[PDB]
């Protein structure tokens, strides 16, 4: 692959730099090895991300694109962007600059973009054909399909329930069957991991065991403070069953709707985790893996 | 390097290569069966030097 | 109403002070010669082309077009003494364009183009000569090697030197700066390139560098003096024409 | 992250000489480092509190722009602001400088400022307005409508099916007992062992545990291709409940009938064996013992 | 819309780069003293007429015209900055025009035309002085003898000998190329006209060539060398004025 080899500032104007020309047709192999120098002196990423960021164009408004960095030395500065077909769009002068930013799930911590600089796009033989930005409008639609459902969904479930009224009514006599369900969800509510679903985010790449357990009037929990409930030490220790789910980083622990506790989240500096509501403890243990935050789940 | 064997459907696709990766990466600063530009290192076998050979120890 | 100053789109900041600002009336219209650049030459002519001897970067002189007005001919008069008393100088002078707030000019005013004696709203022109034809940025401190991008080579001001060996040979493959029996065992070195050379806190000229020591070298876009004998602390500024 | 020098003075009639330009696109990073000096001598604002004052175009009035800076030294005479979203907000050339007051309470004393030096703020990817759906946006704008149809559109499917769910839960004495039943009958197809079974033919003459995990678009089963699954290297990954059954050299594995695969059997080297049909993967380890075979029970 | 760099019909290639790709504004209006060349003369007149004592071929300079234009002044500063930057070099530069580009000249840039300092859109030129009035072709290797329609006396390149004899003695009938003592029994020898002599692989300056040897040879469109004692691979590149 083709390499360009460029020297960017955050604090000087990139107009003494080369020419940078790329053909239009080139898919991945036009390459920019950018230095980054900041004040004269090589500048340190270290723990932010790199984006090509590329300007839309001033007459028609399309042409805007962010695109994160592959390869990059954060260390020494410098990084080594890939054009995509987004970059090399229009055949001609382009503007764009590199920012690197430091991201933490959705809000922004902090952000240093380089000076400005310009390329030329090359025209190649194949010229490649853009679908005008709809982003707005496929969001919505998809908003007003949905919605759609939601009305027809209720008026067609509406109708669905009052013409077969009398089935309903009818269909127990009494309560017979209603009294035996009751004990089965009893049974099933504390047995079963049921509704009740936490999250456990950790530091490990892969699956860590969790070993959740349930008691009451641990030390510094009872009511009228230490050694004032029944049993001193804490009461009956309560196995909890637990279905593991997990995901980058996360681990989802569904249990049992009576094992059901939203208190208050005290987190350990190690794999342990506890939810106290008054009395009742929730221990969560944690395997070869650290616990960096704990929540219920929310969809 | 001690690597584990990439197959379709592998439980953890991506960490095993990573643990892979990281592995081999390990060898190629120090350690392993290869001979390192730094560090105190064993060799064994018989070495034929075609070019100019410069010690300064 | 409020009678506020106007400063123009290519107005010249001498000393640090805006002279539209400084005289009320005048009026900076046009800048000439800090956009292009004329070379001199040294030609040895032969049969067939020429050779060039030398090549010289001469002192260049900018123009400035200026307009100051005044109602009454006794106060235009004393504003002209204000002026002269301001441009008027025995030694050289930053100067700073509001267009290119980046770079500074270190020139004097030289002379005065023909002016008037009616109207009371005079137009003139005057020059201003730059000993150093170069306009620098700001001042950069870099360590031990200088990437950025540098459009002329440029003389440093301060190279400070933090010793770690026996004695200090500073190298980038064409300058080499020599100091044979230095101050061992980490001693900070100054060689300020626009005055004299320093040891540690006192002023050593006699001792500091040897014989055949570099202090005329330049920094190019890529000059590396990084060196396990040494940390060097480069303080550079940006030189454009 | 990146800083800007500048030594402003109180005396020297600069006005606008010092540029120090930034851009849009900078949370948090872009710090403004000034030294003050008086009469060629550095000053000190002990016990008056340094403001940085900006003078926006097109967005004056008496307080154009004012925000307290944190980090300083009043005994020294040096200060470091970091540019805000405000600060960052005025996209073009705007002028400011540093104004120090020693405020009782309401009313004034003392309040001395710098010299101004040109403020200016170069556009970034995100303040330049681009053209989406035969419209002119800008990032934020996109942003906040997208995030608002998430939110709006989970509380609409959220009211939608418990409205839905009250029609036949609560307006029949004899409907809860029908949509009970369906609750307890997903949950033991879920997590519950039972109409799945599957044998695994081992080596030893003991009882190896078996754990049992499923996972979709695991590594090279995506339908697409190599990395073209929404999630890389396999989605969520569930741990599948199970019921071990033990003969001589045959492992009986009883798992929900949600978890019910049709697909083909791949054995590994070692005591690992999969089931994939498609994209959906149902992995199978053991512990102490090789397996030889494996297959779906049949009676 | 598609912002193209648009590259005129007499466009220069300064360094194998265009200057109105480079520069987005620029534009080359047009480009004088190529399409002619004058001659110095040494004349020692006498009585009746005079004669020619020598003939000389002058160092020739090209004048560019062009357009730089920008609404911003800032901008507008900064793109000179760059244009400076770019032409001011220590050393020779090769420059190929868009209208004849089969041929490179080899100047460097001189003296630039005064500059305005308002508008927003500049139109002025500046000089490149070519220290060899020559533009050269492409280079071509031919065996022996030059057969090609020269329209100038062209001094070679590279001159590859291949030994047959005892002694080397190139000739042409002007021309004598002599080396007594040399290399017999098939032995390569080149002579680079723009550097020093080689001998097999090894540099041998100061032995290869005779006392009475040539290296200020000169081709002409007949120029004949081809002997039964050595088989010769010329190496030169058409000259034009």
């Amino acid at each position: 692959m083709t390499e360009h080899f460029i020297t960017l500032s955050t604090t000087e104007p990139n107009n003494n730099i080369g020419i940078v020309k790329l053909r239009h047709a080139d898919v991945n192999s036009q390459a920019i090895v950018a230095q980054i120098v900041e004040n004269g002196q090589p500048k340190n990423f270290e723990g932010l991300q790199p984006f090509f960021c590329l300007m839309a164009q001033e007459a028609t408004g399309q042409g805007v694109s962010e695109e994160s960095v592959v390869s990059f030395d954060a260390k020494n500065g410098t990084l080594k962007y890939v054009a995509s077909d987004n970059a090399l769009q229009f055949v001609g002068r382009n503007e764009a600059y590199f920012s690197f930013r430091k991201q933490e799930g959705g809000r922004w911590i902090e952000q240093f973009s380089t000076r400005t600089f310009h390329y030329i796009v090359e025209k190649s033989i194949y010229s490649q054909p853009f679908k005008d930005s709809n982003y707005w409008w496929t969001f919505k639609e998809l908003y007003r399909i949905f919605n759609k459902y939601i009305e027809d969904g209720k008026k067609s479930w509406e109708q669905f329930v009052e013409a077969n009224r009398e089935i309903l009514e009818s269909i127990d006599p009494g309560g017979v069957l209603l009294a035996k369900v009751i004990d089965i969800e009893k049974i099933v509510n504390e047995k079963v991991p049921a509704g009740f679903k936490f999250v456990l985010e950790h530091d490990s790449e892969y699956q860590p065991e969790v070993k959740v357990t349930s008691y009451k009037n641990a030390i510094g929990t009872e009511t009228d403070g230490f050694d004032s409930g029944p049993v001193f030490g804490g009461g009956t220790i309560y196995n909890v069953p637990v279905s593991l789910s997990y995901d980058r980083q996360k681990v989802y622990v569904e249990m049992p709707k009576s094992y059901t506790l939203a208190g208050d989240i005290i987190l350990i500096d190690d794999g342990t985790l506890l939810v106290i509501k008054e009395t009742q403890v929730l221990c969560f243990k944690m395997s070869d893996a650290k616990i960096t935050k704990g929540y219920v789940f929310v969809a | 390097a001690s690597i584990k064997k990439v197959y379709r459907g592998m439980k953890n696709g991506a960490e095993t290569i990573n643990d892979d990766l990281e592995a081999i990466n390990s060898e190629l600063t120090s350690g392993g069966n290869v001979v390192h530009k730094t560090g105190d290192e064993t060799i064994a076998g018989k070495k034929t030097f075609t070019g100019n050979v410069e010690v300064n120890g | 109403y409020r009678n506020l100053p106007f400063i123009p789109t290519s107005a010249m900041s001498y000393d640090g002070a805006w002279l539209e600002e400084l005289i009320e009336g005048y009026q900076t219209l046009a800048v000439e010669g800090r956009e292009m650049y004329s070379l001199s030459f040294e030609t040895q002519d032969m049969q067939v082309g020429g050779v060039i001897t030398n090549v010289k970067y001469p002192p260049r002189e900018l123009t400035i077009k200026y307009k100051l007005e005044d109602r009454d001919p006794r106060v235009l008069q004393e504003k002209f003494d204000t002026l002269k008393a301001f441009l008027i100088r025995q030694e050289d002078v930053p100067i700073i364009f509001n267009d290119d707030l980046e770079y500074t000019f270190y020139g004097r005013f030289k002379t005065a183009d023909n002016v008037a004696g009616d109207t009371n709203s005079i137009i003139s022109s005057f020059t201003v000569l730059c000993s150093d034809p170069f306009k620098h940025g700001k001042i950069q401190s870099v360590k031990n090697k200088v990437i950025e991008v540098l459009p002329y080579p440029v003389k440093p001001d301060k190279l400070s030197f933090k010793l770690l060996t026996e004695g200090l040979l500073a190298t980038d493959g064409n300058y080499r700066l020599k100091s044979s029996q230095a101050k061992k065992g980490d001693f900070l070195e100054f060689d300020f390139q626009t005055g004299d050379t320093f040891l540690n806190g006192k002023v050593n000229n006699n001792l500091l560098d040897l014989d055949s020591d570099f202090k005329n070298i330049r920094l190019t876009t890529g000059t590396d003096f990084s060196s396990s004998n040494y940390e060097l602390t480069i303080q550079y500024r940006k030189a454009v024409l």
